[PDB]
């Protein structure tokens, strides 16, 4: 912010997209927050990961039950992917590059395997590949335009990877550490990038998402607090209980200025 | 000494050779008080004495029941005899005194506008000379045995706190971050001591006995560690190996931040060197100390020679740092002396101790 005016960058816009869960997706998320095992885990009985995992899951797709037209991962049944069909159609008709992430591999192989059904030209990377193979595709991708989308798993897909040549960036599934969403978009806006990029961070509205999303919210609100200054205003879209499990779909000094600095640091 | 006189109008002598002699002269000569006495109002003992750094006027003095005294020595009356007044006070009705013993007190060095003071209650107050009220408080885990703020560092302003527990904290009056810790001690910290010659070089003595001279801006613990035998071999960070065979309650550096002197519970005395912690042999004999907590002593400035002037049993005793000549004992109180002050403006002494008096030996003649 300081360095950009210094440092000659492009523009870079943040916007966040509140995805609307489908009938069947919306149906399995009802039928699973109205299980046993949530009413168990409130209960305190058993451990939270559980549930927490499987609502992931269900929000990035219905992939609990799998369900032509309709093979494994099919990309109709979750919101999130229909719209990334939208987004990847507009972006491919207007001649970008965009870039792909994902918290989960199983959830970036069932991309993959959309992206095949469309006519794409992708390049995926995950903890899979052979590390000596990733830097070479790195320069790849950042080589050739002719690749249109890049996959990869965010633990992998951030940390220090220089990715100017993609144009666009869609992060498909949040996580409990911000630190993360930072990094894959940030792997985009760097030193070198001479087109506009534009961040699309994709949630399912009134679900799990959102919660967690509020959680990171109140996790950059405790870090400015410190890092940036100590006036950050303090967190209220959530109370941050455990009631995450619902859906609630939408619709030299002179011993004068030490005494003063003191007594201001006293009278707070 | 019209010699003196003659070599310094002639040009024969520099001004120097007069100046350091005299000081000397006036040191051995030193004496109960012919004309001095110092106002009477401490209830208990007196734990320290600090005599301002700029002008040498102002004395506080720490009592052992919890009160403070503020005093001036300049001779405002017209007699040749005469007393030092109490300009003010925190007494016990003020509602900041500390509720114990005062251990430690000293001048904000560069300007009087402030001091610090210490107490057994675990808090170190930070108060203002001039409207007198705790304008601040730092208030401990473990009681206060002593603390000393840096007498040349016009930087920083940290203010080292050794305490009963075995981390020497690292105080700072800007803005007031008391976390830092210099791990590695192992027992009580009864004595630290700032370097006069450089800024950052601390130097902490621990009833483990051993003395260590850290680096405060290094993150590698301390630097040198003071053995007795200074033999071949090293050793890493602790308060072993015995700088003495007991406890070490004592720590001055000499007046020009070289050597450093310490007195331990084992009735010795020893000057090392601060560079390479190399013990230089000077003995001083045997000298009596059995303080359970800090002990408190001085070194002269300005004179021909160096002395230091330690207290001993309730005698203070003057010996010649660089040789160990005792050159006097001053035997004036009746019970033990605790802390003694030096007046390097006129080679004057004023000692505190548990028989709450504060005497003042000035140089005969």
């Amino acid at each position: 912010s300081d360095v950009k005016m210094s440092l000659s960058l492009p523009d870079k816009n943040e916007q966040v997209l509140f995805c609307r869960l489908t009938d069947e997706q919306h149906k399995v998320y009802q039928n699973f927050v109205d299980s046993k095992e949530v009413y168990r885990i409130l209960n305190g009985e058993m451990q939270i990961f559980s549930g927490l995992i499987a609502l992931r899951k269900i929000c990035n797709h219905p992939d609990l039950f799998s369900g032509e037209e309709d093979q494994f991962g099919y990309w109709k049944r979750s919101g999130k992917m229909i719209v990334v069909e939208s987004l990847l159609k507009i972006w491919h008709k207007q001649g970008q590059r965009v870039l792909l992430f994902s918290q989960s591999r199983q959830m970036l192989d069932i991309l993959e395997v959309f992206l095949r059904a469309q006519k794409y030209t992708y390049l995926k990377m995950d903890g899979t590949t052979t590390i000596a193979s990733r830097q070479p595709l790195i320069t790849r991708y950042n080589e050739d335009t002719s690749i249109f989308v890049f996959l990869l798993t965010t633990r992998v897909g951030g940390l220090g990877v220089n990715l100017t040549g993609a144009n666009r960036v869609v992060i498909y599934d949040p996580d409990w550490n911000p630190s993360t969403d930072t990094q894959a978009r940030e792997r985009a806006w760097r030193i070198g990038q001479k087109k506009q990029v534009t961040v699309y961070r994709l949630l399912t509205a009134g679900t799990i998402e959102e919660k967690i999303y509020h959680r990171q919210i109140f996790k950059q609100f405790l870090t400015n607090r410190v890092l940036k200054d100590p006036k950050q205003r303090r967190f209220f879209k959530s109370n941050d209980l455990y009631e995450l499990f619902t859906l609630t779909s939408p619709d030299p000094l002179a011993s004068s200025s030490l005494l003063a600095k003191m007594r201001a640091r006293n009278h707070l | 000494m019209l010699g003196f006189l003659s070599a310094r109008q002639t040009g024969l002598e520099d001004p120097l050779r007069l100046r350091r002699a005299e000081s000397t002269r006036r040191v051995l000569g030193l004496e109960l008080n012919k004309d001095r006495d110092v106002e009477r109002i401490h209830g208990g003992g007196i734990n320290t004495l600090d005599i301002e750094p700029v002008e040498g006027r102002y004395m506080l003095s720490g009592g052992s029941d919890g009160v403070i005294v503020l005093y001036d020595l300049e001779n405002s009356s017209r007699q040749s005899y005469y007393t030092c007044k109490a300009v003010c006070s925190i007494g016990r009705d003020h509602p900041d005194v500390h509720r114990y013993s005062v251990e430690t007190v000293q001048w904000y060095p560069h300007d009087t506008g402030m001091f610090t003071s210490s107490s057994f209650d675990k808090t170190l107050k930070v108060w203002d000379t001039n409207t007198l009220q705790t304008a601040d408080v730092f208030n401990f885990e473990e009681t206060v045995y002593s603390h000393h703020m840096s007498p040349v560092s016009t930087k920083h302003c940290l203010v080292a706190v050794g305490t009963r527990g075995p981390k020497v904290q690292l105080c700072d009056l800007k803005s007031g971050s008391c976390s830092h810790i210099l791990q590695g001690h192992r027992q009580e910290i009864l004595a630290v001591s700032w370097s006069p010659r450089y800024d950052y070089i601390l130097a902490t003595a621990s009833a483990d006995s051993r003395v260590k001279l850290w680096d405060v801006r290094r993150a590698s613990g301390c630097l040198i560690t003071l053995d007795q035998h200074n033999g071949k071999k090293s050793q890493a960070v602790e308060s072993a190996n015995t700088a003495h065979n007991g406890k070490v309650n004592g720590l001055c550096f000499t007046s020009d931040g070289l050597h450093l002197l310490t007195v331990g519970t084992d009735n010795r005395m020893r000057l090392w060197n601060s560079s390479n912690g190399e013990n230089t042999l000077v003995n001083y004999g045997k000298v009596c100390n059995n303080s359970k907590k800090g002990l408190k002593f001085t070194v002269s400035c300005g004179c021909s020679s160096e002395f230091v002037f330690v207290p001993y049993g309730s005698t203070i005793a003057v010996y010649t740092v660089y040789s160990g000549e005792q050159i006097t004992m001053l035997k004036g109180h009746y019970k033990t002396v605790d802390c003694c002050v030096f007046q390097s403006n006129f080679q004057e002494l004023y000692s505190g101790s548990r028989d709450c008096n504060i005497l003042a030996w000035v140089p005969s003649l």
